DNA sequence: CCTCCCCTAC
């Protein structure tokens, strides 16, 4: 199976030997191998291409795309796969207005200076496009991300078949409620505890300690290259979220 | 049809799962005793955990519930695979079911279901053991005024999932006929107001 | 209730019944309200059928629908069948009592400290390359509990059992008075 | 040795193609040797008349559902029922879908998912 | 009474197929546990047409309660302090069901406190 | 040492049937909790 | 007796194509499997992609129905190469409105599909067929559903050496 | 339509 988009742009399953059983996902020039985007678009494109090549089913692709779009709109994304990274040349720009978004982010950060030809994180989440750095975590309009990150490449890949992805995206005493409240709160608390345990175990590498002052040190880690940090900060924010009002509602119902 | 559909679906699920388990239609290791299978069962009914079998049973029960307005008898036939002959037949009478034209507490409904399922289990226990290795089951219904397989003569351009479900349910049945030492053993059904169900069984 | 033993002279001496947690077991990762409600209705049926003959004290457990931390508050007035609404009016507390997970009952002057066992279980999830001179034996856990009394710290592994904000300047988990009887 | 034909039996002509020459003959006629599956919708609801056109190219995207499948035609002309169905009282019907095999369930259980 | 109890047991065992407990006799006839066990033993006799399974349990020493399964080799028969019939099971799997029971006047032991409304 | 029927006959036929008036049931021994209302449950948080 | 001709033609075409595909008489990926519906059945009915074989089948069906009165048994035999022995043999014996003839044809086709789906696989390039018309060792016989409402009652059964 | 910028293929 193969798709030929344009010159030096193609993707397909490769069989280097007839004895080989599992196909190899070979892509050249499409967004999967291009570092000019976000990991979410690469993962979505790869999954859609694999589904099309294996099952040839457009219904499964549409279902997966609609589910992913709904998750993005709701806000159930990992928040890490939405970070851009492009090289910046601080001295090779003709003018200030011609500089890219990452140059503006670095210039705001300087006022510290980076090195020449650096992949720098830009446009994490949430009026020209010219720039929040991953200021987001200490700080998303899903329509913008969905449309201007997934509609163009998926349309380029699927208009060859003859389907419009944009049409798919266009559609897009009480023991009952309190029990659900406890279910949600306990699931959130257990997830938070698991994240804290993982962080403590990872920080054991440096601390070599198990009791107190190990979790305290692990709580000060701000590594942006690991999804566990994003999950931990999301859980911590959610514990301090509107759930306080939910707890008050449970107290009123219980009384 | 307010609460009748849910209780009827639960009873049909328990009936089918009990018949499958006690006649060795599927390996007993694939069954587990439980009370919740997306619905609070009246007892601890052994329910298979194979996703394909669960989906098949749910689809069959939904089709039967959809056609309930015209079917007066539901039967699960046990047919051998060395030869296409039915050896055991379990008949679930639906003599107008006392249809709710216009509804009772769930406790009595579950008590009656418990009595009927206990009668079924007691009858099934004394039956001789059935070997594994390709014993299978079959579903047959007796209708009053309907004709299936004839809804695909207009190209049936579907618009929503309901139309597709109707088309696939109309075309999922084929016409059969009525067909020694047949032994008939009547069992205990439900005598509650909304649900009047009679239970039968056949041997040989 | 004395229905089985048939010796009332000994059954009538059992003043109270104490449930020390883990009333219901479920996977909180994948669970819905209906099956948990079925389990709680069964528990409420048992309570209603046992309450008129004996008093019941209930403790939250590790897998019970209560806080994941160790100081688990009493369950609720809800989560029980409507047949038990008479016991929850507030005036009837000597026959039914929902209590915090760690508690000190003064049973006829005998102060007893009850723990559902989360602290010892959390200590036992650590492998310590020390104490060469038992492996997963009753003696080893008994020694751990004896050390817990010796250290006057109910929860030595604070990051595992304890949660954020146990208290302000006075942690209740540090012992202030030894009890007569210790239960884990 | 083999199965007897009967008392009086006649035989028809030999088929023109064999097992090995069928694909070559099909390729000679102008058809691909293997007709690979085109992109399709398993759910007829999701059809929505998508394959209309794409940059001046007309695509034929169909569905494998029973509704969208053309009835088997004889002699180049389709065959279908025109008159309304006539239901008869006291009929019996049989489920057509095949339940999962005993061996399939045993294999699924032994894999320990 | 050996007549009302037998009729009730026959009804609950044959008309509506459900296992019958001695506690059911306690709640129905308003009798003590010993009388219920004696009535169950009496119904166990005069049973030439046996169409049910008896669930018998015994009380050992050191306050131990066991359910008999083998029915051929009972360990420590010398330490048995009591042995009776717990229920009559018309099926093979016991699996009883429990419902709300109003123990208004069938209680043999009551707590010192009373429910206050 | 004997069949189950022998044990059932030995035990059930000699039932006491005594002290079971059922009209004046034996009162359970009184056990109280002095901490029901005293003060300051240490583990009661908000 | 008017529409029975067309419905029998369609049923016989489905019969022949199903026998040719489910058995390994002709290779797979040479039949049209996901395009046609036989009798509104939920299953996939295969149709041979080569027009010449389809035309030959149609001529065979027309010839059979031309002398339908004289024939009392129409059968298709499976012959294994290098032995010339009938491994298996599928035989069908011989006021009516649309609905009934349509229904028994649908039921007979469904029964044939059920019987054929659970048969053992057949090796490649080892089987050739032979259609025989009848005018007037250890054998395993299987009884299938046939039409009975119409005056042209047929009996469907299969054999296996 | 124009330049500017990114960066992958060969
Ligand atoms: S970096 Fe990722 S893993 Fe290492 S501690 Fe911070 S979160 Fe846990």
């Amino acid at each position: 199976p193969s798709i030929l988009i344009s010159k030096k742009r193609y993707v397909g399953f490769s069989y280097e030997s007839p004895s080989q059983t599992l196909p190899i996902f070979d892509a050249k020039g499409i967004e999967t191998v291009r570092r000019d985007g976000i990991p979410a678009q690469q993962k979505i494109i790869e999954k859609c291409i694999r589904l099309l090549f294996q099952t040839k089913d457009l219904s499964k692709i549409k279902k997966y795309l609609q589910n992913e779009f709904f998750k993005i709109q709701i806000g159930k994304v990992s928040a890490q796969d939405f970070c851009f990274a492009k090289e910046v040349k601080l001295g090779a720009y003709k003018s200030e207005k011609t500089a890219p978004a990452g140059a503006v982010v670095v210039k705001r950060r300087i006022n510290a200076e980076p090195q020449y030809k650096e992949r720098i994180p830009y446009l994490v989440v949430k009026q020209l496009l010219r720039c929040v750095s991953p200021e987001f975590l200490e700080g998303l309009d899903s329509e913008y991300y969905i449309n201007k990150i997934l509609i163009p490449p998926l349309d380029r890949l699927f208009n060859l078949i003859g389907i419009n992805v944009g049409n798919w995206a266009q559609e897009i005493k009480r023991s009952t409620t309190t029990l659900s409240f406890l279910i949600k709160k306990l699931k959130r608390q257990k997830e938070y505890q698991t994240l804290k345990t993982v962080c403590r175990t990872c920080s054991y590498r440096y601390t070599s300690d198990a009791g107190i002052e190990n979790d305290h040190i692990a709580s000060k880690c701000n590594s942006y290259d690991c999804p566990v940090f994003y999950s931990r900060v999301k859980a911590e924010r959610y514990l301090r979220d509107n759930q306080s009002v939910q707890r008050e509602e449970a107290l009123i119902s219980l009384n | 049809n307010r609460w009748v559909e849910k209780w009827l679906r639960v009873y049909l699920k328990c009936y089918i799962n009990l018949i499958l388990f006690y006649r060795n239609v599927y390996p007993p290791q694939s069954f587990d005793y439980t009370t919740y299978q997306s619905f609070n069962l009246p007892q601890f009914v052994p329910i298979n955990r194979h996703p394909a079998l669960i989906d098949y049973i749910e689809e069959l029960i939904l089709d039967v519930l959809s056609k309930l307005t015209h079917v007066y008898r539901f039967s699960i036939c046990i047919i051998n695979k060395k030869n296409d002959l039915c050896i055991e037949k379990y008949v679930l009478d639906f003599s107008e079911l006392q249809h709710v034209d216009k509804i009772i507490t769930e406790t009595e409904v579950f008590d009656e279901f418990r009595s009927s399922l206990n009668s079924l289990i007691m009858h099934l226990e004394k039956l001789p053991k059935v070997n594994d290795d390709t014993i299978t089951f079959e579903a047959v219904i007796n209708a009053i005024e309907l004709e299936l397989g004839h809804k695909l003569d207009r190209n049936r351009r579907v618009d929503s999932l309901e139309e597709k479900a109707e088309i696939e349910r109309d075309s999922n049945w084929v016409k059969c006929q009525e067909d020694p030492k047949i032994k008939l053993t009547s069992l205990v059904g439900s005598d509650v107001g909304p649900l009047i169900i009679h239970q039968f069984s056949e041997k040989l | 209730m004395g229905r089985i033993n048939n010796k009332i002279d000994d059954i009538s001496l059992i003043g109270r019944l104490l449930i020390c947690g883990n009333s219901v077991d479920f996977d909180i990762k994948s669970v819905n309200k209906d099956e948990l409600m079925i389990s709680l209705t069964e528990f409420s049926k048992f309570l209603h059928n046992i309450l008129p003959s004996i008093s019941v004290d209930i403790m939250p457990g590790t897998n019970d629908p209560s806080d994941k931390s160790l100081p688990q508050q009493p369950f609720h007035k809800s989560l029980f069948d409507k047949s038990l609404e008479s016991y929850f009016n507030g005036s009837n507390k000597e026959i039914l009592n929902l209590v915090t997970n760690p508690y000190e009952f003064s049973y006829n002057g005998v102060d007893v400290l009850a723990v559902s066992g989360k602290n010892i279980n959390d200590i036992c999830k650590y492998v310590i390359p020390s104490n060469d001179n038992f492996k997963d034996d009753i003696e080893h856990r008994l020694d751990l509990m004896e050390c817990t009394m010796k250290w006057q710290n109910i929860a030595p592994t604070a990051p595992d059992t304890l949660w954020c904000y146990p208290y302000t300047d006075k942690d209740p988990f540090v012992l202030d008075k030894w009890p007569h009887v210790y239960i884990v | 040795a083999g199965l007897r034909y009967g008392k009086r039996a006649f035989v028809y002509g030999e088929p023109p193609f064999g097992y090995q020459d069928i694909l070559n003959k099909l390729e000679d006629e102008g058809f691909p040797k293997i007709d690979y599956k085109d992109p399709f919708f398993s759910n007829p609801v999701d059809l929505e008349n998508k394959p209309y056109a794409y940059a001046g190219k007309r695509f034929e995207i169909s569905s494998t559902h029973v509704s969208t499948r053309i009835p088997v035609q004889f002699g180049g002309e389709t065959v279908s029922v025109y008159n309304k169905p006539t239901f008869d009282m006291f009929s019996s019907w049989k489920y057509a879908l095949k339940p999962p095999t005993y061996d399939a369930v045993q294999k699924w259980y032994n894999k320990v998912p | 009474m050996d007549q009302k109890a037998s009729y009730f047991i026959n009804e609950k065992l044959f008309t509506e197929v459900k296992p019958v407990l001695f506690t059911d006799l306690i709640h129905h006839l308003k009798i003590g546990p010993s009388m219920a066990k004696k009535l169950m033993f009496d119904y166990y006799k005069q049973t030439t047409n046996a169409k049910y399974n008896c669930v018998v349990i015994c009380c050992y020493k050191d306050q131990t309660i066991k359910i008999i399964h083998d029915l051929s080799n009972i360990p420590q028969q010398d330490s048995i302090i009591d042995c009776f019939i717990y229920a009559f099971n018309p099926m093979d799997s016991f699996i009883p069901y429990y419902d709300i029971i109003d123990q208004k006047d069938c209680l043999t032991i009551k707590n010192s406190y009373e429910l206050k409304v | 040492d004997l069949h189950m029927d022998a044990l059932l006959t030995k035990f059930n036929e000699d039932r006491s049937l005594q002290d079971e008036n059922l009209s004046q049931p034996r009162t359970r021994v009184r056990i109280v909790d002095d901490n029901l209302y005293n003060k300051s449950n240490p583990f009661q948080l908000c």
